[PDB]
Parts: C-alpha cells; structure tokens; sequence
C-alpha cells in the first residue's frame, strides 16, 4: 500500500522498467502513475496544488512551507510555474514509453510526497 | 540515511556530487541565515547536475542521517 | 520510516525501517517537530494501460530497485525454558524422541542459528 | 463479458495515444469568472 | 502469474462490481475446488458469467469504469482538439492488439487511410451486433446553455 | 474539449456536478440533517469565532470560499463537522445493515 | 468458568461460529490489485 | 546513407568557478579538477528512419544493453563483532550497486576495509574501495567521491569480496545505462504551447494517431565515461546497442527460417478466406523487438490484413500476430525481407556511428 499526504491510498500493482515508463521531452519520467480518476470524487486538491508548487520548488531548488490555512493563490502559483519555464499548468509533452508515441494531450507530471503505508502484502 | 547514489526516478548519479553538495549548501546557509529561502539552483547546477526536476528534487530534499542521530 | 534511532540495539517485532526519507518539497509546520517518512516521488496523473484504475498505482521498477520505499523488516523469536529439564541445543539424534518431520534441524550450532544465516520456511 | 473486455481494450489502447490527465489548472477559474462567482455569492448573501 | 515477485490477487477492474471491491488495500479469499464434484459445480453454476445480470435489480452489474468509460468517450467522440477523430491504418490496427479476439480485416485500408473513431468500434461490435439508441451522458441540459 | 476534470465528470466516469462546483466556485451551505449548524458551542453561539446571536449566514455553516480558493478556519471547522457526520453514517452502515 | 450453556449463544458461541460458519483448508487470502490484461472471468 | 545526421557530446563538468563548490571539494577530497569519470549528454539526430527504430535504440541504451555493476559476493559482507550497526548489508549493497562503473575488465575485485578509531562519525567515500585483484587500475572505474555509508565511533566495516557483475537493466535497474534527456520529432510542427489555447495540448500539430515522423532528435545521458576517452566510449555504447538490436532480430530470423520444422515459437494457421495467420511467441522479449517487427512489417506490406504485438506485463513474452492475404511461403519470405530491412537499417546506423563521432 502507498499513499500521499492527502490521504489518497493506493495499491502499487505494476512494475514497469525504465524503458516502458512514459517520459517527457525534457526526459522526466514518473515514479508513480496515479490515475486521474482518484481526484474528482475524493476531491484531494491539496495533492494537485502540492504537485504544482513542487514543480517550481524543484527548479528553484527551494523548499516551501505549505501548511494549512496559509494564504494560497493557485492562480499566482500557476503564474509562477509559467515563469519557471514550464507551462502555465504543470503539463508537459509526454511520450509513451513502450511505443515511443507522444500523447495527444499534455500530461500533468510533477513531484509529490508519497508514503509507504505499513501494510506489506507479504505480511498479510 | 544518505543521499542516494543515483536519482531514484531516473538513475542519474547524483550520489557522485552529493558529498560536495551537502557541504556547499551548509556554507551557503551560513552566509545568509528564511530558513529555506535560499535558491540552490545555481549552486546545484555548478556541480554539473542538469535541469531535471527529479535529480534536484531528490538531491535538495533527502534527509541525512548524520544530521539527526 | 525512521521510527527509532536505536533500532539495532532494540529487538523489535513487526517494525519496518526505511533507509531513505526526504523532506517534502512542500513541507508543513508539522515537519518542524517530526521526521518526514517518504520520498518526493515524481507522479504522473495519467491513464497508462488501465493498471492504476480504482486506487491502484503503477510504480517504476527502477524506482523500486534503487531503494525507493525499501528498508528492512524485523521479527524475533523468543522462548524461555520451562524448567531445568529444558535446555537449548541441537537435538539428540540418538534420543530424538518426539521430533519434527522435515524441519531441517541443521545449522543449529550450539543450539542456535549463527548470525548472517538465511533461515527458510522449514528450518529450525 | 468478452465484449466488455474487448471494448475496454479499445478504450485503453486509444487512451494510450490520446493521453488523459487532470491538472491543477483544470480547477482554476479565470479572474472574470471568479468575479462572476463572487457576485453570485454576494447575491445569496444579500438575500440572507 | 509465473512472476515470483508478484503476490497479489489480480482481477480485471470491471470485475470489481461483483464484489463491490476497490484496490485501496482490499483482500479477497480465493480457494481452488479440488474435488471433481465441486469443480463441475463451480464451472457450471457459480461462474461469474452467471452473475453478469444482477439478481437484485435485474440490470447488468459490470461495465466500463473510470478510464474505460472516459477512454470510450475519447475514442468515439467526433472531434479531437487537433481536428477530426481519425487514425491511420497502423494505429487502428494497434487498437485491436490487446483485445485477444480475432482481429478484423484491415486489407481494405491503405496505410494512409484515416479510420474514424467510430469505425473501429463498429469493427468490434460486428461480432455481437445489437441495436441501441439513447442520449449519452455527455449530453446534459445543465451544461447545454 | 480538453478539460480532464470536466470530461471525467460529464461522461459519468467519476464525480458529479456538485463536486465540480465545490472545487471551483463555492461550497455554499453546510447541512447536518437538513438544517444549518446549530449553536452547540454555547447559548446562541455556533463557534468561538462568532458572536452570540450572530445573524450573518457565515456563522451557521455558509462557506463562501471554494476548495481551490482555500477554506478559512471556521469554514474548515464546519466542513469537518459535515465530513465527520458522513464518516459516522458510513460506520453505522455496516453495523445496522 | 464458561459452562456448557455459555458455549452456545453469541457470535463466538458454538452455533454462530462452529455451526453456521467454519474454518477451512486449501484456502488462500491476499490483497487484490488491478490487471487490465485479464478477462473479466479470470483472476491472477 | 544519412540515417545519423549529426551527433554532439557535452560532458557534465563541475564548475569550480563557484566558490562553495571548489572550497568543499578541496576540503574533503582535495579535488581541484574534473573527476576521472563524468556523465556526458549525447544528442543524436536521426533522419529517414522510423520512430520505432529510434525508440528501440533508445530503449536498448536505457536498459536492454548489457552493463556492469559493483556487487558483493555472497558472504562478502563480514559480520565480525565491531561492525557498524546502522550500515546493514542491504543498505551498503544498495549503495555500492548503483555506483556507475566504466569497467573494461570483469576480473577486478575490490574490498572495503574501513575503521573508525576516532570519536567522530567517519564517512566512507568510494576512494576507500581498495582493489586487490587482476590487473591494477591504470585508470579508475569509478569516481572516488561517492558517499558509501558512515561509521559510528569504534565501529568498522569490512566487505572482502566486491566483484563486477553483468546483466541487463531490464531485470535489475543497477545496469541502467542511458538516462533520457530529450526526444522530439523534427518533421512535425509545434504550437506555441505557452499560449492558453495550446497549453493543454502536447504541442505537435499532428495527432499521434495519424502522424508518422521520420526525423527525430534523441538525447541520452550516460552516467560514467572516462574523461580522456569520451568519444570512443560513446561510439562503443552506440555500436553495442546496434549489435544488441541486430542480434535479437537475427535470432527472430533464425526462428523464421526454421519454419519448415514445427517449433513452439512460431505457429501457422490457414484461415477460411485463404489467409494464413503467423503467431510468433518469444519468451522474455520486450516491446523493442516487437514494435520494430510490427512497424517494419507494416511498412513493407501496406495492405496487410493485420499485424500486431502484445507484450503483456505478465507471461513475460512477446506475441506477434500476422494475418495476410498470401500463402505461407510468400508470407514467410516477406517477413524475412522485413527482418533483413531491420538488419540493414541498424547496420547503416552503426556505420554512421563509426564515421560520425570518429
Ligand atoms: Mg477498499
Ligand atoms: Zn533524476
């Protein structure tokens, strides 16, 4: 089991080697491929905002405080993403790993803190 | 415990320059000290580390065990 | 994660120690007082073959092999002698008496298994 | 069941090249639309 | 699964509606019938094809969920943002790679022929031809203005 | 034509219109058993943050901010009351059923 | 001490645990996970 | 001919002009120059070659090419009595594994004999990996600046058998050779993606479904190559990738030419409409070979009824199905022609590699 800091649990079931992992024209590839369908009902916007902020923090090489109830302007964070050289959204031109074919729609990829919940499959 | 020998995401050997980087960051914080207001982008790229989100993400954020125990 | 810094001295049960942890790229005030446990995984919010449907995650095999969320899990074995008649030793092949079928029974130098030795399912 | 699986595979293989994602900018209101939303909420507060 | 590093029970996503399950950490018991009588009964009576139509509500329980639903929408929608929703012969051929059925005949199509989004669906649905006519969930009057 | 969240919601893949409205526009009124937040804190106070016999709509669970805009502290407290009510009902479900 | 009659009632009693249910051999339990390449009537 | 337009190699070098970097380097390694092994970012332009072939070369250079790592022989980690408690064999073996080594000989064996007599926490850098085996290292195979585990006061760490293992990065990621740094098609126009309307799109003006790019720019970064021998090492890597592709394709061709005698890898049916279906099942074959075969078969047989492959994540095998309006002999001859086309393509690529990097 694996979870983010927004409480979005997830069982990891796929081991894709580096060649099979999708990548971007930058060369960045994901460690986890989270389904976008986990968001609209769970409504964990914190994970998305954390990804957007971490994309700019990693480029600037900083660490930012994202505590709850701090003043938050998602529009300004997206403008900051644009000013960091990325797109206004965190989306990037992504290439399918196995076929080498780019996706028609740009894919939102960025850093996100993830935790390994102590529910190991071998234990239970 | 340490900075990984290679970036977890893509396998770029950040571990080569990790030992230089911790000391460089320590002197950098000493010359200015918010706590993490510093922009280590230029400090990081001075070591040869390219403009990769993953490598810098795992380099500037990994916790050192010697700094805690 | 780093649940305790004196783990080699302690004899813990069902305790997992994760080698690598990272400060979140977007940290909160709660990390000024606790140690972060988890990595800043690059996560792509996308549909990749439908293997991440319904709270599943596709993990990079390279990320797993490189130490991502990989640590050591600790279990211990402990019993106490009922009385003087009970003692620790490799069992008497001559006497034997009520014994265990299979149950390799070797590797028990001076009654115990030496450190650094792999113990399989059936081993004693 | 077989057709469920086969149609599932057509959909997934199409997505394999079309790509699908959700972004923090997909949830972001343009400032004029934000003003419209705030005016609507102010109307509700005015009735109350 | 002859991969020794895999220890989880793997099921198709669309088969979760039978057990009301998700993959957030759920565990499911599995036992293999070893007697002849139980094996016969299991394959003839308790096969999941029997429970495709819900006993409770007389409708079907299974279908496309999440990525398959939106993937079908993207596949069958008329216009992509880049233009008409078409694919060449190679990609229409590749849509059928993982279906495991008998692949259709693309000899009528040159490599430069743009196969429509709905033509490839009709290629699959020809094996089980049906008649259906309803408004899609895509068309909603709330969004319509 | 390109919004992933809207395409998920509209095609019925996941989510509903109230989720989208809450995320982008505003939560609105919080209801616990088809009524506003009753003044449980004190005699006529819904929360320590609001005066006694408060008459503004915000004092009784009205959330002006959307999820993306960020909820303030009392708005978050009301949202937490509503969510905990939902968790309690879900936990009651297994036992009573 | 639990008498003879105390063994019967309640969930953990003789009836509701040993009679209406049972523990079995040749059964395995594990965590489920998705597999888009399995037929709906197939389990990994 | 021109299937490898122009290469470029920029090693990633330490910029000592930054005062902090130079001060730290000279303080704790006494280093004032570039390290013996540096990562170089090779950027390749391929023109007139299909996307499947370029991506297959990229995937091979990523993980499917053989590579070397430092590994500990079973029993190399000495338990002793005063070893460090925190530096378990798993952690240190993981640290040593992913050390990127450019080794030309597998007979080398290193040892890690570190002692912390002092009262401080002494760190073990990779310069402490002393070598006792075979030929003495005229040039080091790894940088001496890695941070192998630290030792508590009074604790030691002995690893008396560190040897070089060989394998492909598909099975273990410690063999992963080339990291990706770029991939793009030069024959497809791009939108100004900064603008709001094109912000949500990939950027290319052609749909991925219909586009068929033939001109690509592929950029791979290699983690450790010797500083004075950069270009020759890059050439050897690229030529070995071409060798690997050609060898796997030639094995497939051997199964193909052995079609007269029924073998489990290849079966043939006779469909009811005169069609013959070719099923090629190959264990532990990745998407590289399958995609190459599919692309080239479809390129030479435009009117093929069906060609497709499926590398299921389980079953660890590649299955390629070919359905055509031709007799079995004609179909076999055609697909052997496609195989020879692949072989020719990669031989031309390798010749261009030899005459391009120089
Ligand atoms: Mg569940
Ligand atoms: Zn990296």
């Amino acid at each position: 089991k694996m979870s983010s800091r927004s409480g979005n649990k997830g069982i990891a079931a796929l081991a894709l080697p580096t060649s099979d992992m999708p990548f971007t024209e930058d060369g960045l590839q994901p460690d986890l491929i989270v389904n976008p369908h986990s968001h609209p009902s769970r409504m964990t916007n914190g994970q998305m905002i954390e990804t957007t902020v971490g994309l700019a923090n990693a480029l600037q090489g900083v660490v930012t405080d994202g505590t709850a109830f701090l003043p938050i302007n998602v529009q300004l964070l997206s403008e900051r993403l644009a000013q960091e050289g990325l797109r206004f959204n965190g989306c990037q031109k992504m290439f399918n790993g196995q076929t080498g074919e780019y996706f028609d729609a740009a894919i939102f990829i960025g850093p996100t803190y993830h935790q390994r919940l102590q529910k190991f499959v071998l234990d239970d | 415990m340490l900075i990984p020998v290679v970036c977890f995401t893509c396998g770029f050997p950040i571990g080569t320059y990790a030992a230089i980087f911790d000391k460089a960051r320590t002197e950098y914080i000493k010359t200015k000290m918010a706590s993490l207001q510093i922009e280590l982008k230029d400090l990081i790229t001075a070591l040869g580390i390219p403009m990769r989100v993953c490598c810098r993400t795992h380099l500037i954020t990994t916790l050192d065990y010697r700094k805690y125990y | 994660g780093w649940y305790c810094f004196s783990w080699p001295y302690r004899v813990d049960m069902n305790r997992f120690f994760q080698f690598y942890n990272e400060m979140p790229l977007v940290k909160t005030i709660a990390h000024n007082y606790v140690i972060p446990n988890g990595l800043n995984t690059i996560v792509a919010y996308m549909i990749y073959g439908g293997y991440n449907q319904e709270d599943s995650v596709i993990v990079s095999q390279s990320f797993i092999d490189r130490g991502g969320f990989a640590g050591t899990f600790y279990r211990e074995e402990k019993v106490e002698l009922e009385s003087d008649i009970e003692s620790f030793g490799k069992p008497d092949p001559l006497i034997t008496k009520n014994l265990k079928p299979g149950a390799n029974y070797e590797k028990l130098v001076d009654g115990f298994v030496p450190v650094g030795t792999v113990v399989k399912k059936g081993d004693i | 069941l077989k057709m469920i699986f086969a149609t599932q595979q057509l959909a997934l293989n199409y997505v394999r090249n079309a790509g699908f994602t959700v972004s923090t900018a997909d949830m972001l209101l343009t400032p004029e639309a934000h003003q419209e939303v705030q005016e609507i909420i102010n109307e509700l507060l005015l009735e109350s | 699964l002859e991969n020794p590093k895999i220890s989880t029970f793997q099921m198709n996503v669309s088969a979760c509606a039978w057990y009301n399950a998700d993959f957030d950490g759920d565990q499911m018991n599995l036992w293999v019938p070893w007697s002849v009588m139980s094996r016969v009964e299991a394959e003839l009576l308790c096969s999941v094809r029997n429970w495709f139509i819900s006993t409770k509500s007389s409708g079907p329980v299974n279908g496309q969920v999440q990525d398959s639903t939106v993937g079908s929408f993207l596949l069958t929608r008329t216009n992509t943002p880049m233009g008409k929703n078409v694919m060449n012969k190679l990609h229409a051929m590749g849509l059928f790679q993982t279906t495991q059925t008998d692949p259709p005949c693309f000899a009528n199509y040159s490599p430069t022929d743009l196969l429509d989004g709905k033509s490839v669906v009709s290629m699959l649905l020809r094996q089980t031809p049906i008649n259906y006519q309803r408004a899609p969930t895509w068309y909603s009057e709330v969004y319509a203005p | 034509e390109t919004n992933g969240l809207f395409q998920m919601v509209a095609t019925g893949a996941k989510g509903s219109n109230p989720n989208m409205i809450h995320i982008m526009a505003g939560i609105g009124q919080i209801e616990i058993n088809t009524q506003r937040i009753q003044p449980q804190f004190s005699f006529g106070r819904t929360l320590v943050y609001y005066p006694r016999f408060a008459l503004e709509a915000q004092a009784y669970g009205f959330i002006c901010n959307s999820y993306i805009a960020g909820l303030t502290s009392p708005e978050f407290i009301f949202g937490e009351m509503n969510g905990r009510f939902d968790l309690i009902n879900k936990a009651l479900s297994t036992s009573s059923t | 001490a639990p008498s003879i009659m105390r063994r019967l009632p309640r969930k953990e009693g003789r009836i509701r645990k040993s009679l209406l249910g049972s523990q079995v051999w040749s059964i395995s339990r594990s965590t489920i996970c998705g597999n888009s390449d399995l037929h709906l009537d197939e389990v990994g | 001919e021109k299937i490898f337009q122009n290469v470029e190699i920029k090693p990633f070098l330490i910029d000592f002009s930054n005062l902090f970097i130079k001060n730290a380097a000279k303080k704790l390694f006494q280093l004032e120059e570039q390290l013996p092994l540096v990562p170089v970012n090779v950027v390749m332009d391929f023109k007139g070659i299909s996307r499947a072939a370029v991506h297959g070369l990229s995937r091979v250079l990523q993980d499917e090419i053989p590579n070397y790592m430092l590994d500990i022989k079973p029993g190399g980690y000495k338990i002793e009595d005063s070893t460090d408690l925190f530096m378990t064999e798993q952690f240190i073996r993981n640290r040593i594994n992913f050390i990127p080594i450019y080794a030309k000989n597998e007979t080398l064996v290193f040892a890690l004999r570190s002692l912390n007599n002092s009262c401080e926490v002494k760190t073990i850098y990779s310069r402490d990996l002393i070598q006792v085996a075979g030929p003495k290292l005229k040039y080091p195979i790894f940088n001496p600046t890695f941070e192998i585990g630290f030792l508590q006061p009074g604790k030691s760490l002995i690893i008396e058998d560190i040897y070089i293992k060989k394998g492909i990065g598909r099975k273990h990621a410690a063999f992963n050779l080339a990291v990706k740094t770029h991939f793009s098609h030069l024959d497809i126009e791009q939108y100004p993606t900064d603008k709001k309307e094109y912000m949500a799109l990939s950027g290319y003006k052609q749909s991925s479904m219909t586009s068929d790019p033939r001109h690509h720019r592929l950029g791979l970064c290699f983690p450790a190559v010797p500083l004075p021998h950069i270009n020759q090492a890059v050439r050897t890597y690229l030529k070995n990738a071409c060798r690997i592709i050609i060898g796997r394709i030639q094995s497939i061709q051997k199964i193909y030419e052995n079609f007269e005698e029924p073998q489990p890898e290849l079966v043939l049916f006779s469909m009811d409409e005169e069609k013959t279906k070719a099923i090629i099942t190959i264990k532990d074959e990745t998407h590289t070979i399958g995609n190459l075969l599919k692309t080239y078969i479809y390129e030479m047989i435009p009117d093929i009824s069906f060609v497709g492959y499926q590398c299921v994540p389980h079953k660890q095998e590649m299955v390629l199905t070919i359905i055509h309006k031709a007799s079995q002999e004609d179909l076999i001859t055609l697909l052997e022609k496609s195989i020879q086309n692949i072989i020719q393509t990669f031989q031309i690529l390798e010749k261009n590699v030899d005459e391009l990097i120089a």
